[PDB]
RNA sequence: AUU
RNA sequence: AUU
């Protein structure tokens, strides 16, 4: 049955370990999957990611705000953005961004280093597929990476609405301890591996329903070691079965309530609604975002 | 050289990029690649340009921006409305023509009454 | 692309070996595949078998004659016969048979031991899924089996039209040396493993375009040893991808010519036509078949 | 006991097996199982009983014989025509009713004009 | 990581 | 072998 899911989530048993960081040794490493004819790798990958997000309690307000970093590619197009625009409810504001120029179906496309992206607005969903190419260079030790991760950790803490969610791509060597720790500031979190790229150490750290405060204490270094151990001991076969039925793919628009934050008004009813995908807390004016340097 | 760089540069250089691409094709050039085909049910309305994939069993749905010559060349659009009809939407391409979606959107027109590709689904005249 | 094919055929490299019979030790032995919701194992298996037969040069005459042994099942229905009826051209005579009573979509259903089946007519396609349950009983050595195989070897030699084809199911322990030897009396032959049951030693011995004389000399014992060696050294992953597109499933009716046999009329042009699925040699009157004992 | 043995024996024993099965169902009995569902494209005409699978996107195609109560009970058919309409063909069952195809073919009737299930595809009256 |  |  596992081959028919969009992917595999890190079991809680493995989150609760205290492993030492090991080198990642996947049994099927580098293997390529055969996809439906003419489908790009990222169309399949993003479709499976969205299929998995469909099973979580994502808040889906009217006039949703979704931002997608790392949306460019060496092909000059943005397959991930096309999948996101297919998935999100009509009228959702979709903004994407990348270091290099590209063509996109998003409402606004921001070119430049993600650190040049400025906005006063808070967001409901943050998707990041960013990856530093120099990560491929051989290094002495697999240490926590800064760069865009730094920016991302700031964004989540400053520009993510309470109740919002994130999916941030990491790999064996492209990871950040503070991002893992921030995962404990959500109502729920996991590391999700799509079945079409199960031969890679790539995963998406998914935080569901942001709470703005530490609900769970997480040591990022230990948690990345736990992720690597889980990947090493639990091989996953490449699979694209979930791509054959798209009838239930669109994100169900639930009209999640949106309200503005007040001074110390987060009572336990508010935490309940936030943790169940029933409330987004942020202002709701027109969005103004730019990467002008 | 990266894929499509030559043809996209050649078309972006001309004053009439559509004519430049059509001439490139008539001389045997390889069509623009990496138009983004989406996964879909193929049980859609079959209309030409839609907000979600609407391919029927005889079409393929593509991300609109990746099938627009002007979008792909990073040049200004000559559309009289002042904006692009494809960017941000999904374009249905007949499966027989899915080898060149950019060429198909350049060479064909949408019926403003029923929304189908004229000559590939529109039956208003007959 | 192997996972997207209906199955895997025994490479010619392995047919030409000279191995001794060993125990079959499949790495994934017994593993179950997840099929499309509500689809029976035999619907999937017979569909893949027919998908593979679609790639061969089967003669498909008007008023085709197909007979299917072992068409019953412990469920009292005949999924394989339903797949064959879907696959074969409309108007094809489909007769099936089994030891135990069952309900079928075939034109005639013959109940009883296959040795009780009598007919003067020759057939264009012979499908056999027969398996003796006592084969499961532990035995000292894996020897060539008689039983229905004996009957089958007679049927192919007496009641199969020139140009006709067969697909006979075998396993590690359910096999017969003479059947392998008869495989050399066809224009082409192979042992085909469906992807949905690749965790089993089951295969279909497929003979394509019967010639009535030995074209290739085959030692049945050695060839079964070769098959087991191939299965042992080339593990196959369970796969049902080919089941997701049925648009080109029906057997293409090409109206293969049918003519009656005469005394010593097999010139090399006739062999040419027979080997390409372009000619069936048999009479073409009304079929009368029975298992009345 | 083998699957369906009890209900098939009970229905075969009655003089009116259709009434016996409908009473069995009305008392909460588990529907007859192992009707043979086929793989198909689900792009068919949607007609009720056809020579090949003709399911549309809202139906499933089954081997006709496995969905016939009289075939499954090994009893004689009361069809006035003297033969079975299901054996040797394929029956399209609405997906909502695919949990009990034998019951569905027992309880429903085919329009002799358009070939659709009356109440599940036939629009001749309206 | 952009199979 | 009738997962
Ligand atoms: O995309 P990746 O899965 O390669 O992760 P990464 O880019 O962070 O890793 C960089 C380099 O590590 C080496 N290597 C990584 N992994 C995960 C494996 C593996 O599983 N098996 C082997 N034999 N090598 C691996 C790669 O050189 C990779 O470029
Ligand atoms: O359907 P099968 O694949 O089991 O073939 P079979 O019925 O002819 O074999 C009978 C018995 O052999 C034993 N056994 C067979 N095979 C192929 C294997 C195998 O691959 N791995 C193991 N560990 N045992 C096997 C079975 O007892 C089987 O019933
Ligand atoms: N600091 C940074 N700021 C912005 N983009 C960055 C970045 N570091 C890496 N990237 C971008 O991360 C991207 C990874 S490739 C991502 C592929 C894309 N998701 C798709 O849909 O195909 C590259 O395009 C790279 O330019
Ligand atoms: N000597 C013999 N004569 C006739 N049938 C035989 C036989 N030996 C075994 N069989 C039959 O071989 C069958 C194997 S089960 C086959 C399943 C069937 N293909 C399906 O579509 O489900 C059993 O039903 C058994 O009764
Ligand atoms: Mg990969
Ligand atoms: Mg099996
Ligand atoms: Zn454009
Ligand atoms: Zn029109
Ligand atoms: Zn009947
Ligand atoms: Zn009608």
């Amino acid at each position: 049955s596992q081959a028919w899911q969009p992917g595999v989530a890190m079991p809680n048993l493995y989150k609760m370990q205290r492993m030492l960081l090991e080198k990642c040794d996947l049994q099927n490493y580098g293997d390529s999957a055969t996809l439906p004819k003419g489908i790009m790798m990222n169309v399949a990958k993003y479709t499976q990611l969205c299929q998995y997000l469909n099973t979580l309690t994502l808040a889906v307000p009217y006039n949703m705000r979704v931002i997608h970093f790392g949306a460019g590619s060496d092909k000059g197009v943005a397959p991930g953005t096309a999948v996101l625009r297919q998935w999100l409810p009509t009228g959702t504001l979709l903004v994407d961004s990348d270091l290099n120029d590209f063509v996109s179906d998003a409402d606004s496309t921001l070119i430049g280093d993600c650190a040049t992206v400025h906005t006063a607005n808070k967001w409901d969903l943050i998707i990041s597929d960013m990856y530093d190419p120099k990560t491929k260079n051989v290094t002495k030790e697999n240490d926590s990476k800064e760069g865009f991760f730094t920016y991302i950790c700031g964004f989540i803490q400053q520009k993510l609405a309470l109740g919002g969610s994130v999916a941030i791509k990491i790999t064996e060597h492209s990871w950040n301890a503070d991002l893992y720790k921030l995962m404990g500031h959500f109502a729920w979190w996991t590391a999700f591996v799509t079945n079409v790229n199960a031969s890679s150490s790539e995963a998406f750290l998914i935080g569901c329903n942001y709470l703005g405060k530490p609900r769970e204490q997480i040591d990022g270094y230990v948690m990345h070691a736990n992720y690597i151990f889980w990947r090493n001991t639990n091989p996953i076969q490449l699979s694209s079965y979930s791509l054959f039925d798209m009838s239930k793919f669109p994100l169900k628009l639930r009209g999640t309530a949106v309200m503005s934050l007040k001074e110390g008004q987060i009572n336990d009813m508010i935490l309940s609604l936030l943790s169940k995908g029933r409330l987004i807390i942020r202002e709701n004016n027109r969005v103004v975002i730019s990467s002008d340097v | 050289v990266p894929a499509n760089s030559t043809v996209l540069s050649f078309c972006a250089f001309a004053v009439d990029a559509a004519k430049a691409y059509k001439d490139y094709l008539a001389s045997g050039g390889q069509p623009i690649t990496n138009c983004v085909k989406m996964l879909c049910t193929h049980t859609g309305t079959g209309q030409a340009i839609t907000v979600t994939p609407e391919a029927n069993m005889d079409q393929e749905s593509f991300g609109g921006a990746s099938c627009c010559l002007y979008c792909r060349c990073h040049i200004d659009h000559p559309n009289p409305k002042g904006f692009c009809d494809l960017k941000g939407k999904y374009v249905q391409i007949p499966t027989t023509c899915a080898n060149d979606p950019v060429g198909f959107t350049l060479k064909n027109t949408v019926c403003t009454v029923c929304g189908m590709w004229k000559g590939y689904g529109c039956s208003c005249d007959q």
